[PDB]
């Protein structure tokens, strides 16, 4: 009701779901499925009990080598998963009833726990998740071996390592898929600091659900960045939809045709066509032998422009089954796509910038490192108000074994314990279902 | 598609690198093992080393994007992902840094092509690589003076000629040879010596860089002068700068 | 008559500039130059002492094989081989970074109530002259209070001392003159009456402290020591007790209430404390450069003296050293203040601008940026076209875009007085450079340049910034060479066609209007000169304390 | 016999040590002082050379009404009057925190499987010795791929290079030994097994950066110097293309994958980068002392040794200036490394463990705590009461705490072979002195040592770490004077006693095991007083780049 | 005084939202207000959330 626009809903094999949907059923603002994949985000923490009495067994805590001669304690934690488990559970639930969750991994070496939302509730951020978890962990395994007073500081060490003489957890055998709210590249960032390689690890590498949960993460962001608020709200939904939610079957479509034999360019001259087709854009003015396209609806044409992108990266990166490229993709589908019709490229030249840097910091000696390592916080990839990052993890979750820090180098304990919970793992899913169901409240 | 806009020779020429229906002039015949020696990933006869396994040898998610999206070949092989680089001089080189990686992927699948002044990469997979190097190196893409095959020490594109019209390398992997007017590749493109040097062929003539060039020069055809082709650009940047401050 | 870099290119090259050929390949390779062969032979001293292996000119690939150019700084006289212009090499460079790092701007305002309302005394010039005389023996490190105190030898920190300023001329005639910033002696008349205007009836300090210091420690220590002994000098000069619970007022006063920064702190990615480079806003860099108060019948030259302030700061020391590290960025740099290239392109666009619309008075719109910008780009660019040897010099395409889009930004802000379209107008020069060379800069030159359209006169939280605000830890400029220094150049550009005083702030206009300060800011590619020679004596240095 | 002061107090004071008066106002104020007398000389040069008045003893009070003492430098015969051991004053303190700030551990296990699984090159100890003749080119700041680079000049960086080490002896012998850091060579034969299991067949690179940039930059600095030289050597030495997707693998390794910072960096508040003290835990700049490997049969010279290198480091540059400035901090610092005194303390209570107990058999709890604290910390107390000289040689009560408890805790630790409850016992100890004289040290000094009993042995997230992890950044330990050193020092106790080669990390103890650092990190105090007479020659100096 | 809707919050990492959505909804407002150009409305955002991002 605050916009008219309707898109079409496919799940992540091009068929239909739900037809006809009011955009607004997506926003962030609105969809439950979306609140609840944030404020899970917010809750969840991996516990490496295995990585904790190996850290305690030899005595390396605090971080890459180190280790104090004489501290060794060789307790049996993971032989007594269950009872420590069942032990930092009352501390960590608020009342028997609540929605915490504590369940034991991989024979007791890890555990998934989902701090319960009572707790967020008066709390001003996430941190609690980690912190409760962590305190509770290391008083559970204090009390179950009667570790002495003088011994228990180790536990505490080998729980969430050096801090706070490090200001992050340096060494610490707990993982979030957030990070510290003090590495924050601005204010409202937390959901942009999210690791490309833990989304695709969450997602078990199913292409459109990652890109689906990372651009639920990066529009969500948008909203508490303020960005997409007054003038812009409306581009920022329409991103969603068809960059992130496969709307109206246009990225699904687009792939479909251009899979076998396509390129960038071929995607762009497909997606021309059909914001052609559609009425999204015509022709303004008509040079020597070459026509000037115009629009009445930038927004529109921005998102169909998004849904082209990811597109061509999908073709582009898929056809190499290597993500290095997504870079490449992202500068040149931009780059084109402004000599092709005379319009703006994809947020209005920020993911072909963003595309600029990323790709100087991904094949140069300077800094950022492959793919995988980039997130809408991190210094390279911020630019873009949530159009660029979302076809990276599109890209991670089709390489087939190029890189060197992928999703089994960083991210292993987030893929054990994350992609467990359903919401995570298959967003895509729950986030359309959900909009279908409150479709009528808009 | 329309690819550019403009009514020079330039823009003609830039329309014509990127249309994958428009036959690239072949210049010069090079062998197979003569590409394998330039590009100096491995010796001529040797496997294709690998990163990974096969993608059939490997059990992959249930993904519609993977089935819809046909692997090239070097990827269905797991081969390393590896490059060819050129400098193109701004003494009127046929191709040049941003018309290739336009043109780049525009034809080509599954490339990672990077755009630098004085430099310009593709990265793809090994045996796809060795392909289009094929045509990068046979056709209009490259003039063996006034263009180079360079890995590293890429110094020469603004550089003056020398008595030749060759272009300056640090590294002179590629020699002009006054008694044929052909040029040899001497070195591979890292600029380690060949066994055997291979034949480039001869320089294009004046005429014949003039009406291939794609830089836009005073004493050429000046990007100024393309007014319809400054125009849009000029409309790009008015429309950019209207949305990103409202819509 | 010639172009203002045309002496440059026949002292580096025994061709016309015009021709497009030249001999390559027996020049000597690293022999041809003295600067190199110093090297050559520093290496092998230098491995011999040590017993490690050092410089060594046949390690990788074997430089000179074209001419190793010498460059004239511009606006001088003085031609060096770039390894001259390195900040590793240049102690002018490492100097002038010195003096904005161990800088502080600290109020007496607040302070003075205090003493006045919390503990009942009075405040008078003579107060405030035995005030200062107290600050001047304590700020370099000595003690006032305590018996049995060890102190700082006053040779080593002869450089660290604390100033006044304020707006009201008869104040400031009954301080000591020691002591006094005069800003009717260092501002031209109506620049003067600005500033005064601005500062009114406050009193400021400005406080340098040691250079050893500064080198010994980091950017974030300058405020505290000044609060240190700003706090131990009001505790002398006005009989606190040593320590009463009124001392903390001047102490949260010093460090928290009253103080300007010169560089306010970085995220942590990048963590920095105060007084770091990536901190100084553009704005600030412009008021720090003391060109505007000297050379101000000429808006060009007080641009590019900004320039050449910020691309060495910001490129070389910031962004090639604190950033990256090693070889690092002399020349991204150097192409902004050598050669008088910059200043060919910028005193044309200057001209055009005068002839068709007169300084300040363009519509402030699109259509001045188009049409300027577009001018200017096409004057650039086509000298690199007709003198082959200009595009040999300046070889890389980041360098040639940094100054072409800087003539285009500072002439388009000429026009309209307003820095906002003369960044607009730097963009478009990226734009159109890209399309007619196909062509920019290096593999991630142009992040912010294919942002800049649209963040330009964006609203929105991390976008929405006027050009003067905006600084090395703006989003999209935080990581890349060859934009910085310029966008300083182009935030002096509106206000030096103005003839404003300043930019940004005006306390550090006349913070930097210092003659005891070591480097000189009303020159800065003349010192840039000096220390090339090797004929700048920097502050800091430990030969006092150790053998001769 | 005599406690090891005596000689100390007897060269300071005319009376004997035990006397209980003494004379006073008829010294003659300053001009008692070779010292003083040069700073005054000096403060009348500076004052007319710049036009401001600066260094002036009649500014303030009258130093000099009691005797203004020399210093015994602990372990050595020189003394100094204190200004000497300020650290402003002091090039061989200046260059120790260099040598450290300097220096980043950058792994190269990572990097070689990029070369064999990305790249499918072989890595080789000549491939090995291949890149370290490459990046000791490079590091410095010279080139290796570009044409036309200008570079850094070799003999201003000589004290910049990269050597490596690794715990697989035969790697270490085919490597050029130019290059290695000989762990059999360094260390005594246990020590030298354990370090060698930890570290295995890893090889990691000990990088230096110059130290002029580091003065010219920050601690943050380091990190990206190194990691740019190294990528630009593997480059070179293993053939990469000049900048391709695998290129970044290398960057991101060097930068953050196997990386170990001296120093991780700090929250906002003092927001500083990585490599600045309060960054470096006590474990760390234990094992950066190495003392361990030299003074092995004496665990308590160990110990005062890494006391000596903390007090100074921490209380002198990193609270004394970065946290703070002017005058400063220079005896907090010194009452622990001079007049033996601290050494006297901490003998009697290695006798008394030794005696009693066996150093590492007590029981580790609080009845050893009890015991030892309280034994060595009434031995301590009575010194004081015993000998006025001693008591009106550490003069201030924050000196006199951080003395007694410093001893007292590493005697705990040497009875129990464990850091926490050592300091416990410091805690104990600071509690029983303050009953004992009825005042412990300055306004705010015992904030840690109140929060101190029940943090020693807690959990809590913000609360409960091993001492070893602790540093200047746990939270109760970020503001304040005579404390930091000395925690430095009893994290090194126990492993001092138990014999272990290392405190927290067997990487930092082996990178600073070089012959090739400037400072002496094996004799502490016997640097500092060298420093202290003016003879010891710091790195980073312009004088090559300056006029004669 | 503000006090910004709950679900905004509901769907957040943290607290920024308020002082974030507030100043743009302000910032829009005053320009919608006076019609300022887009020239100068870069002006009205740095009077209402200062230096931030260079801050
Ligand atoms: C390895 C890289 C990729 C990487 O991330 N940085 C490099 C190399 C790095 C090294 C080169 C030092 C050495 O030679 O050992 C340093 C000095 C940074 C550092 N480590 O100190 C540098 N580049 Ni680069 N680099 C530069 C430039 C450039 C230009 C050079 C083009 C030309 O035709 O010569 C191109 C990018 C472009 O094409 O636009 C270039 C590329 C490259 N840049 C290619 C190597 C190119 C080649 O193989 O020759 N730089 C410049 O255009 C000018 C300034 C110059 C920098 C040094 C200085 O400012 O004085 C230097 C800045
Ligand atoms: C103004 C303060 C309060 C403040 O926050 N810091 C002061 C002053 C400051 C100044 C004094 C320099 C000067 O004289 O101008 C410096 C040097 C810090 C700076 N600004 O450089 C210092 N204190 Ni204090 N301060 C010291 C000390 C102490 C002892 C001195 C006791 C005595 O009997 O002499 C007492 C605290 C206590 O009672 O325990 C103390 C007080 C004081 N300290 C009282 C003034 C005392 C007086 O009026 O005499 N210092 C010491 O206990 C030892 C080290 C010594 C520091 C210099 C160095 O370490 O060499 C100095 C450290
Ligand atoms: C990107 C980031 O590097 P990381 O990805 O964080 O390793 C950042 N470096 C840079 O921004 C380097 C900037 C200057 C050198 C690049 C030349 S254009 C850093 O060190 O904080
Ligand atoms: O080659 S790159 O553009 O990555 C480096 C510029 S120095
Ligand atoms: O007097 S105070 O204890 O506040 C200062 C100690 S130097
Ligand atoms: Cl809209
Ligand atoms: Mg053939
Ligand atoms: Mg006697
Ligand atoms: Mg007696
Ligand atoms: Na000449
Ligand atoms: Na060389
Ligand atoms: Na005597
Ligand atoms: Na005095
Ligand atoms: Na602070
Ligand atoms: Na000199
Ligand atoms: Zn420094």
């Amino acid at each position: 009701a605050k916009f008219e626009d309707k898109v079409d809903l496919y799940d992540d094999r091009g068929n239909l779901v739900e037809e006809q949907v009011p955009l607004e059923a997506l926003s962030p603002l609105r969809n439950p499925a979306i609140k609840s994949i944030v404020q899970g985000i917010k809750r969840t923490v991996a516990v490496n009990l295995e990585g904790i009495e190996n850290a305690l067994k030899t005595a390396k805590v605090g971080g890459p080598a180190c280790k104090i001669m004489g501290r060794e304690l060789d307790l049996d934690i993971v032989g007594n998963a269950e009872s420590i488990a069942a032990a930092a559970k009352e501390m960590i639930q608020v009342t028997e009833d609540d929605d915490t969750n504590v369940e034991l991994l991989g024979g007791g070496k890890r555990a998934l726990v989902q701090v319960p939302s009572a707790r967020f509730d008066v709390a001003a951020e996430y941190s609690a998740a980690p912190l409760v978890t962590a305190t509770a962990f290391v008083q559970a395994i204090i009390n179950e071996f009667d570790v002495s007073m003088y011994d228990a500081n180790m536990v505490k060490a080998a729980v969430l390592g050096r801090y706070p003489q490090s200001v992050e957890y340096m060494g610490a055998n707990i993982a979030t898929m957030l990070d510290i709210p003090q590495k924050l590249e601005g204010p409202g960032y937390a959901l942009r600091n999210i690791m490309v390689n833990h989304v695709v690890a969450a997602t078990l590498k199913n292409t459109l659900q990652a890109a689906a949960l990372s651009t639920i993460l990066e529009q969500t962001a948008m909203f508490e960045m303020g960005d997409a608020v007054g003038a812009f709200e409306r581009m920022h939904l329409l991103g969603l939809a068809y960059q992130g939610m496969n709307a109206d079957n246009l990225v699904f479509d687009l792939v479909k045709a251009n899979g076998k034999e396509g390129t960038v360019g071929s995607v762009i001259a497909d997606l021309v066509e059909r914001a052609l087709e559609d009425g999204v854009i015509k022709v303004e003015k008509e040079l020597t032998d070459y026509k000037v396209y115009g629009t009445d609806d930038l927004a529109m044409w921005n998102a169909y422009a998004a849904a082209g992108l990811m597109a061509a990266t999908m073709v582009n990166q898929g056809a190499a089954r290597a993500a290095q490229g997504v870079s490449s993709t992202l500068l040149y589908y931009n780059d084109l796509i402004e000599f092709e019709t005379g319009l703006p490229s994809v947020d209005f030249g920020k993911v072909e910038g963003t595309a600029v840097g990323f790709s100087f910091f991904s094949h140069s000696i300077y800094g950022g490192g492959g793919p995988g390592i980039f997130n809408g916080n991190h210094i390279v990839t911020r630019h873009s108000k949530g159009f660029a990052i979302p076809c990276v993890a599109a890209a991670m979750a089709l390489d087939a074994g190029t890189q060197m820090f992928s999703p089994e180098a960083t991210s292993g304990l987030i893929k054990e314990v994350f992609s467990q919970v359903d919401e995570f793992r298959e967003p895509l899913k729950y986030v359309v279902e959900a909009a279908a169901e409150i479709k009528n409240e808009i | 598609a329309q690819y550019y806009p403009g009514t020079t020779k330039v823009a003609q020429n830039r329309r014509n690198f990127c249309n994958p229906e428009y036959e690239l002039e072949k210049l010069r015949e090079i062998s197979d093992e003569d590409v394998v020696k330039i590009l100096g990933h491995r010796a001529p006869g040797e496997e294709y080393p690998s990163v990974h396994p096969p993608l059939e040898e490997m059990d992959e998610p249930e993904d519609a994007i993977r089935e819809m999206v046909e692997p090239i070949d070097g990827a269905k092989a797991g081969d390393r992902v590896r490059y060819i680089q050129f400098t193109d001089s701004m003494y009127f080189a046929p191709a040049q840094p941003y018309v290739r990686s336009r043109a780049y992927l525009c034809r080509y699948r599954g490339a990672d092509a990077g755009t630098l002044s004085g430099r310009q990469i593709i990265e793809t997979r090994e045996r796809d690589l060795e392909k289009i190097s094929k045509e990068l190196l046979e056709t209009e893409f490259f003039d063996p003076a006034r263009s180079g095959v360079r890995g590293k020490s890429v110094h020469g594109h603004s550089l003056r000629l020398d008595e030749d019209g060759m272009m300056f390398d640090m590294l002179r992997r590629q020699i002009y040879n006054k008694d044929t007017g052909r040029v040899e590749m001497v070195k591979n493109q890292i600029g380690d010596e060949l066994d055997e040097p291979v034949d480039l062929g001869e320089p294009l003539d004046e005429e014949t860089l003039m009406e291939k060039t794609t830089i836009y020069r005073v004493d050429g055809e000046a990007y100024r002068d393309d007014v319809e082709a400054v125009e849009i650009m000029q409309r790009i940047h008015v429309l950019r700068s209207q949305g990103g401050f409202n819509l | 008559a010639d172009k203002l870099f045309i002496n440059a290119l026949k002292k580096k090259f025994e061709e016309s500039p015009e021709e497009k050929k030249t001999t390559f390949y027996t020049l000597g390779g690293w022999k041809q130059s003295e600067r190199k062969t110093e090297f050559v032979n520093a290496g092998k001293e230098v491995a011999a002492k040590r017993g490690i292996p050092q410089y060594n000119p046949d390690i990788g690939t074997p430089l000179g094989q074209r001419v190793l150019m010498p460059y004239q700084v511009s606006t001088t006289d003085t031609y060096v081989e770039g390894d001259d212009l390195h900040f590793v090499n240049n102690a002018a460079m490492q100097q002038m970074w010195d003096d904005i790092r161990r800088t502080v701007i600290v109020g007496l305002n607040h302070a003075h109530a205090v003493i006045e309302k919390r503990l009942g005394k009075e405040v008078t010039p003579e107060t405030i002259t035995h005030y200062l005389e107290t600050v001047n023996h304590a700020m370099p490190g000595a003690a006032v209070v305590q018996e049995h105190m060890v102190e700082t030898h006053p040779a080593l920190v002869a450089d660290s001392y604390v100033k006044v300023f304020t707006g009201n001329d008869e104040i400031a005639d009954e301080i000591d003159p020691a002591f006094v910033i005069d800003i009717n002696k260092q501002f031209p008349e109506d620049q003067a009456e600005t500033l005064k205007a601005e500062v009114g009836d406050g009193i400021w300090q400005v406080v340098r402290i040691p250079t050893i210091v500064s080198r010994t420690c980091d950017g974030a220590t300058t405020s505290r020591w000044s609060a240190m002994q700003i706090g131990m000098s009001m505790i002398s000069a006005y009989k606190q007790a040593a320590g009463e619970a009124a001392t903390g007022d001047f102490a949260y006063a010093a460090k928290h209430a009253e103080v300007i920064h010169m560089g306010t702190y970085l995220p942590v990615r990048r963590a920095r404390g105060e007084n770091e480079p990536g901190g100084v806003p553009f704005g600030y860099l412009a008021d720090i450069c003391q060109s505007s108060r000297v050379n101000y019948e000429d808006p060009v030259r007080v641009s590019l003296d900004v320039v050449a302030t910020g691309a060495m700061l910001y490129d070389q020391i910031w962004l090639g050293s604190y950033m990256s590290g090693g070889v690092g960025f002399t020349q991204y740099a150097t192409a902004a203040y050598t050669d008088n290239i910059l200043d060919d392109f910028t005193y044309f666009g200057k001209e055009y601008v005068e002839d068709k619309y007169g300084l300040c008075e363009a519509p402030n719109n699109m259509d001045t940026v188009l049409d300027v910008a577009t001018e200017v780009t096409f004057y650039g660019l086509e000298q690199y076209e007709e003198y082959p040897a200009l595009l040999e010099d300046q070889f890389g395409g980041s360098q040639r875009a940094a100054v072409v889009a800087a003539a285009a930004g500072c002439s388009t802000a000429f026009a309209t007085g307003n820095a906002q379209t003369g960044l607009s107008g730097w963009y478009l020069s990226m734009y159109l450079h890209k399309e007619q060379h196909s062509r920019l800069g290096f593999y991630g030159y142009d992040l912010q340049d294919q942002c800049g359209a649209s963040n330009v006169f964006s609203i929105r939280g991390d976008e929405g910034l006027p050009l003067e605000l905006r600084g090395p830890n703006y989003p999209n400029y935080a990581m890349n060479v060859g934009h910085q220094g310029e966008y300083a150049g182009i935030s002096q550009a509106p206000h030096a066609a103005r003839g404003d005083a300043f930019v940004f702030n005006p306390l550090v206009k006349i913070a930097f209007a210092d003659d005891n300060l070591v480097f000189d800011f009303t020159n800065v590619r003349g010192e840039f000169a000096k220390g090339a020679l090797r004929e700048f004596e920097p502050a800091g240095e430990r030969a006092l304390i150790t053998p001769a």
